[PDB]
RNA sequence: AAACUCAAAGGAAUU
RNA sequence: UGGUUGAUCGCGUCGGAAGUGUAAUCUUGGGGCUUAACCCUGAGCGUGCUUUCGAUACGGGUUGACUUGAGGAAGGUAGGG
RNA sequence: CAUUGGAGAGUUUGAUCCUGGCUCAGGACGAACGCUGGCGGCGUGCUUAACACAUGCAAGUCGAACGGAAAGGCCCUUGGGGUGCUCGAGUGGCGAACGGGUGAGUAACACGUGAGUAACCUGCCCUUGACUUUGGGAUAACUUCAGGAAACUGGGGCUAAUACCGGAUAGGAGCUCCUGCUGCAUGGUGGGGGUUGGAAAGUUUCGGCGGUUGGGGAUGGACUCGCGGCUUAUCAGCUUGUUGGUGGGGUAGUGGCUUACCAAGGCUUUGACGGGUAGCCGGCCUGAGAGGGUGACCGGCCACAUUGGGACUGAGAUACGGCCCAGACUCCUACGGGAGGCAGCAGUGGGGAAUAUUGCACAAUGGGCGGAAGCCUGAUGCAGCAACGCCGC
C-alpha cells in the first residue's frame, strides 16, 4: 500500500569483468579492466583490478565474463556479489 | 588529577563502574542459566530462564548499562535457541 | 547543537562578520554548514544582510541563534516572523548616498563662482 | 624613499631635459662627471634602461613602485606602455603639475605631501594617489594663498593644460574630464622600450 | 654505483 | 600495435542536464580603509568526479563477409647454407 | 571566424661550424649573516632537541536538584535566626571528547575526489504521539574512633535528594503467524493476529524551569568502496587466521572482528614482501604553458600528548592540563612510602646560522554551565618585541 519514499534511488556500483579464480567456496575473483588516459603522455592505458565477489552455489567458472554488484563487507576481502553471467566461455 | 572537577569525575567513574559491572555480571549469569537449561534440554526450565534473561536484558538496556541494540541481539539469540529447543 | 552565529573576518580593528550556520563544537572561524548573511558593524548604520528564506528554514529546523544573531534577526524582521513577538523590527536604515557624475556636471558648469571666488582669491593674494 | 639630489645631473646623464628649460642643460650633450665627453657604445639594455630611468626621474617614482605600475599595466587590457603612462599621469602630483598649479613635479609633490589639496571633498597628502575620472581636486581653503600657488596663478596662461583636465586657476579646482590617452600624454620617453626592458 | 676531480672532453672540416 | 567492409553494442570519444568541487587563496567587476598593501562583496575558476539524457565519425567489444598483407599447395629454380 | 604568452650571454680552436657540459643575468623565501637604519599601515616570527622544564595561568559551572551554614550580608545580648539574599566544603546534573598544541609515527581507504550503509550510532537543539504511577533501602558531608611524617586510609554513629534500587502501566524491543505493495542478493515497507517484555523527578522568588518514552528533523561521528598523488629490483618470492566456507560468540554496526570445524587458498615482474624517506590537502613559489619544487601563517582531514600497554566512565575518548600497570626521568620523605609530565599561553636551560612578553581585557566575536542576573574562557580581541615580509611616506 502506502510505503515510504520508495525507489531508494541510491544505486550501488556495478562492474563487468572476467573470472580469474573460482577455486574457493562461494567466491570468484573477477578481473575488471578500465581504459584511462595516461596522466602525462595521454595514451589510453588499460588498468586492471582484481575483485572478489560472492557466488552462492558456485555458478561461475574460469574464463566466464560476469557482472558483479557491490555489497557490504561479506568477508575479510569480499565486497561484491555475482548478479549474472554474461558469456559462459567455458 | 590536577582539577577538582577531574577528582570528582574519577570518584563518580569508579561508582558508575561498580554499578555497571554488577548489572553486566547479573546479565551474564542469567544468560548462562538459560544456556545451561537449553543444554540440559528441559523445556519448562529453559522457558522460565529465557523469560527471566530477556526481561533482565531489557531492564539493563533501560538502565543504560548496555545498549538497546546489544539487548535486542542477546534477546534474539535466546529466543531463537528456545524456539529450536521447543522444535 | 546547531547554531546561527557570527564568523569574524577582515583586518585588525576592522571586523566584518558572516552570519553562518554551524554546530557549537566547531571553531569560530571554520567550516560552516551554510552562509546566511553578512554584518558590517564598523560601517555607518551597520550593514545587516540576512537571507530570509534560509534563516527561516534554519530557525524552523531548530538552529539556536547567538544573542548577536538574535539582534540582527530582530532588525531584519526575521525574529518576528519566527517566534512572533512585539518588537519594533527596525529594518536597517540605509548608509546614505554619495554621487560623482552629478557633482562633476554641476561643477563643470559651476564655472561662475568657481573662477569668481577665484578672482576673489586673486584679490586675496592682493590682501596676502 | 625620495630622490633629493640634483636633477640636472640626472637630466644630463639621461640626455634629455627631465624638467624645465633654459638652465645648466647648456652642457647637455654629455653626462655628468669627469668622463662625460667620451664616445659611447649604448647596448640595447643601455637604451632600454635609459628610457626606464628617464620615466622614473621625470615622474619622481622609485623602482619598486614603478615595477608595481608595470605589472598593473601588463595585467590591464590594451597597450602596456599606454596603460603605464596613463597610470603615471593619473598620479596626483603629476595631475597638479599638468593642471599647472605647480612649477614642477617636485613642487607638486611638496604641496601634495604637505596636504594643501583636497580630492573631491577629502584631504589627501599622498603624492601617489591615483586620481580617477570625474574627480575634483581642490586647493585647501587655508592654503589658497601659498606663494607657489600665486606664482602658478600668475604663470599658468603660458603653460598648456592637457585636454583631459579643466582648471579653474584662480579657484584652485582641477576637474578630471577623463583618464588621459597616449596621444594626450606628451611624448618624451619610449614606453615600448620600458616594456621590453621589464621582460628580460 | 658513489666520493672525488676537470671546464672542458668531443665531431667534421679549414688553413 | 592492426588491411577493406556490413551489422550491432555505446566502454573510450563527443555534446547537453542535474549534483558536487566549503571558506580563504587566485582571476575579475564593484566598495571601504586619506592612496597602497590590506579588507569586504558579486562573478569566474574550481582544469575533475558521480548521476542522467543524446550523437556514432573514429578507437575498442560482439558478430559476418572480402583478398590485396600473411601463410600454404602444385610446378619451376639458384647456391662455399 | 586569432593570440595575451616564450629574449639570452660567457667559455673547447690559430681560426671556423656543430655537439656538449659548466657559469651568469630573473623570480622567490617562516631564512641567516655583514654594513646601515627615520616613521607609519598590514602581516609574520623555534624550520634545529616529539630535548629536559622552575613559576603563574590555560575548565569550570549550577542554591530554581540536596543536606546544609565554614565565610560575607540582614535581623537579634557575644551567639542566635537558615531566617532572606548569599555561600566555602560535600552529594547530584551538565561540561570536562570542544577550543588550544605539535607533526613523532604513518607509503596506509591516512589523505584528495566521488559514491554506498537494505551493516551503523548520534547528548544538548527542533518537531510530533503517548506519559509522568506505587514503594523502599543506603550513603558523602557531618560526628566519633584508630592508623600515617605525608599522601591519606579504615571502623562506629547520623542524614537529603532530580543520587540508588522493587513493582505497575506504555511501542516501531525479542520470537512467531497471516496478508498488500515491492528492491539490489542478504531483503525493504504497509496492515492485522499471537506471545514474552522494557520507563520516569521533581522543583520555583509562582514569572519559571524540568522528567520518561515512541516516530521524524537537524547536527556530529563510524565503516565500506571506485579513482588519484614518493623512491628503491644491488629487495623475488610473501602469507597459515593467512584466503574462502558453515555454526556459535561478540559489537552501535558489516566483517577471521573472534571462535570451533571443513577446505587450500590469497598476493606477486602490470613489482607482492623488504629497505629509504614522508603527515595529506585547499594552497605557496616558479614557469608562456606543460611541468618542477613545496605543505609556514590561514582552512579541511589524520595522527600524537614522558615512552609502552590497557581499559574504565560516557551520547561521544589518541581521554593534552583523567585513571591503572611497566620503563626511563624529576621531586618530597620521618625511609615505611608518596608526587609529577608546557608538542596549552608566557617563560627558562639546552641545541642552533637563527625566531619574541613570565603583557592587558573578557569591551567585541566564539565556547562551557545557569531559568536568569551572572561566573569561567592564555579561545579570541588587543598591546610589547624584531627592517622578517609587503605597502605607503
Ligand atoms: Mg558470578
Ligand atoms: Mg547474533
Ligand atoms: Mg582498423
Ligand atoms: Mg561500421
Ligand atoms: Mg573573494
Ligand atoms: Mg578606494
Ligand atoms: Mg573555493
Ligand atoms: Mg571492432
Ligand atoms: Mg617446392
Ligand atoms: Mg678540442
Ligand atoms: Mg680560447
Ligand atoms: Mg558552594
Ligand atoms: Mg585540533
Ligand atoms: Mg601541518
Ligand atoms: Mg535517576
Ligand atoms: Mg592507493
Ligand atoms: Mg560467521
Ligand atoms: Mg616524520
Ligand atoms: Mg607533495
Ligand atoms: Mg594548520
Ligand atoms: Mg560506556
Ligand atoms: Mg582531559
Ligand atoms: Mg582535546
Ligand atoms: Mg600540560
Ligand atoms: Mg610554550
Ligand atoms: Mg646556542
Ligand atoms: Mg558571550
Ligand atoms: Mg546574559
Ligand atoms: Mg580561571
Amino acid at each position: 500500500m502506502s510505503e515510504n519514499t520508495a525507489e531508494r534511488t541510491t544505486r550501488r556500483k556495478v562492474r563487468e569483468g572476467l573470472v580469474v579464480s573460482d577455486k574457493m567456496n562461494k567466491t570468484i575473483t573477477v578481473m575488471v579492466e578500465d581504459r584511462v588516459k595516461h596522466p602525462l603522455y595521454g595514451k589510453v592505458m588499460t588498468k586492471s583490478v582484481r575483485l572478489k565477489a560472492h557466488d552462492e552455489n558456485n555458478e561461475a567458472g574460469m574464463g566466464d565474463r560476469v557482472r558483479i554488484m557491490e555489497t557490504r563487507p561479506l568477508s575479510a576481502t569480499k565486497r561484491w556479489r555475482l548478479v549474472e553471467i554474461i558469456e559462459k566461455a567455458k | 588529577p590536577n582539577i577538582k572537577s577531574q577528582i570528582k569525575r574519577v570518584k563518580t567513574n569508579e561508582k558508575s563502574r561498580q554499578r555497571n559491572k554488577a548489572v553486566k555480571s547479573a546479565l551474564r549469569t542469567y544468560v548462562r542459566n538459560f544456556r545451561r537449561a537449553a543444554e540440559a534440554g528441559d523445556v519448562e526450565a529453559a522457558t522460565k530462564a529465557a523469560r527471566v534473561a530477556n526481561r533482565q536484558l531489557d531492564k539493563a538496556a533501560s538502565k543504560g548499562v548496555i545498549h538497546k541494540n546489544q539487548a535486542a541481539n542477546r534477546k534474539s539469540a535466546i529466543s531463537k535457541k528456545l524456539n529450536s529447543l521447543a522444535a | 547543537a546547531t547554531k546561527i552565529r557570527l564568523k569574524r573576518l577582515g583586518k585588525i580593528r576592522t571586523p566584518h562578520y558572516r552570519v553562518v550556520v554551524m554546530d557549537s563544537r566547531a571553531k569560530r572561524d571554520g567550516r560552516a554548514i551554510e552562509e546566511i548573511g553578512q554584518y558590517h558593524p564598523k560601517a555607518d548604520p551597520s550593514v545587516i544582510v540576512i537571507d530570509s528564506e534560509r534563516v527561516q528554514y534554519w530557525l524552523g529546523v531548530g538552529a539556536q541563534p547567538t544573542e548577536a544573531v538574535v539582534a540582527l534577526l530582530k532588525r531584519t524582521g526575521d525574529w518576528q516572523k519566527f517566534t512572533g513577538d512585539t518588537s519594533p523590527s527596525g529594518v536597517k536604515p540605509q548608509p546614505e548616498r554619495p554621487n560623482k557624475d552629478d557633482l562633476f556636471n554641476a561643477a563643470l558648469a559651476e564655472a561662475d563662482e568657481a573662477p569668481r571666488e577665484a578672482i576673489t582669491k586673486k584679490s586675496e593674494g592682493a590682501a596676502a | 624613499a625620495r630622490y633629493t639630489g640634483p636633477l640636472t645631473k640626472k637630466s644630463r646623464r639621461l640626455g634629455t631635459d627631465l624638467v624645465g628649460n633654459d638652465k645648466s642643460f647648456e652642457r647637455r650633450p654629455y653626462p655628468p662627471g669627469v668622463h662625460g665627453r667620451g664616445r659611447t657604445k649604448d647596448s640595447e639594455y643601455s637604451l632600454q634602461l635609459r628610457e626606464k630611468q628617464k620615466a622614473r626621474y621625470a615622474y619622481g617614482v622609485l623602482e619598486k613602485q614603478f615595477r608595481r605600475y608595470y605589472e598593473e599595466a601588463d595585467r590591464a587590457q590594451g597597450k602596456t606602455g599606454d596603460v603605464l603612462l596613463q597610470i603615471l599621469e593619473s598620479r596626483l602630483d603629476n595631475v597638479v603639475y599638468r593642471a599647472g598649479l605647480a612649477a614642477t613635479r617636485r613642487q607638486a609633490r611638496q604641496m601634495v605631501s604637505h596636504g594643501h589639496f583636497l580630492v573631491n571633498g577629502k584631504k589627501v597628502n599622498i603624492p601617489s594617489y591615483r586620481v580617477s575620472t570625474h574627480d575634483i581636486i581642490d586647493v585647501r581653503e587655508k592654503s589658497k594663498d601659498l606663494p607657489p600657488i600665486v606664482i602658478a596663478r600668475e604663470t599658468f596662461e603660458t603653460r598648456d593644460v592637457p585636454a583631459w583636465l579643466e582648471v579653474r586657476p584662480n579657484k584652485g579646482r582641477i576637474l578630471v574630464h577623463q583618464l588621459p590617452t597616449r596621444d594626450q600624454i606628451v611624448i618624451d620617453v619610449n614606453e615600448q622600450a620600458i616594456v621590453e626592458l621589464y621582460s628580460k
